[PDB]
């Protein structure tokens, strides 16, 4: 997922909860790890006969 | 299987720390604010206050930890890789004679 | 030898991803429930000062 821990540094008033980026993150951090899915490839290069 | 080794260790191992700061969180600010309960009106006044300014600090100081994070995450998608070669031979018997 | 024509690779996949997954999984229980069970009562706020 093109995510990873959002980020981006925001302060307001009267709207920030102090505990709630915390759990936050281990929540991006844990739905990153479900999105995650391997895609490996090859492709021929050279070869010979003798 | 074995390929992915370094990769997942740098992935999931080192990132403990992630995860270790809601520990250090749970144990400092949420056990120890029973105070708050058992005060009075007259105090939580400031003692609210006094909570939010002691966790904007925290949040504050451990803010560039999740950059770095963020930013070292990257660091296991990079394509790169080395190539694996194979080999193959076969004989046959074509004919004999005695001497 | 060039031009190889179409191969037939076959690969097994599903490489030692899912050993990591139990991790995550047995930390959160163990400090993720209990504090979002404890910021359901209480919630705090911030102000200007």
């Amino acid at each position: 997922d093109a995510r990873r821990l959002g980020f981006e540094p925001i302060s307001t008033t009267y709207d920030m909860i102090p505990l709630s980026f915390v759990v936050g993150w281990f929540s991006n951090f844990d739905k990153y790890v479900r999105t995650l899915a391997p895609l490996i490839g090859v492709t021929f290069e050279t070869g010979s006969q003798n | 299987p074995m390929l992915y080794k370094e990769r997942r260790e740098t992935l999931k191992m080192v990132g403990n720390r992630l995860g270790g700061l809601v520990r250090v969180a749970h144990a400092a600010q949420d056990r120890d604010l029973k105070r708050y309960f058992k005060a009075r009106r007259k105090d939580r006044r400031k003692v609210a206050e006094e909570v939010a300014n002691g966790h904007l600090e925290l949040i504050f100081g451990w803010l560039p930890l999740i950059g770095e994070l963020e930013g070292a995450i990257e660091y296991a998608e990079l394509p790169d890789l080395d190539f694996i070669r194979c080999h193959g031979l076969h004989t046959l018997v074509l004919q004999s004679t005695p001497w | 030898l060039s031009t190889l024509p179409d191969p037939d690779v076959r690969f097994h996949a599903d490489v030692g991803l899912f050993e990591i997954s139990a991790g995550i999984s047995l930390l959160a229980q163990r400090y993720l429930k209990p504090l979002q069970r404890l910021l359901k009562r209480k919630s705090f706020f911030y102000g200007r000062t």
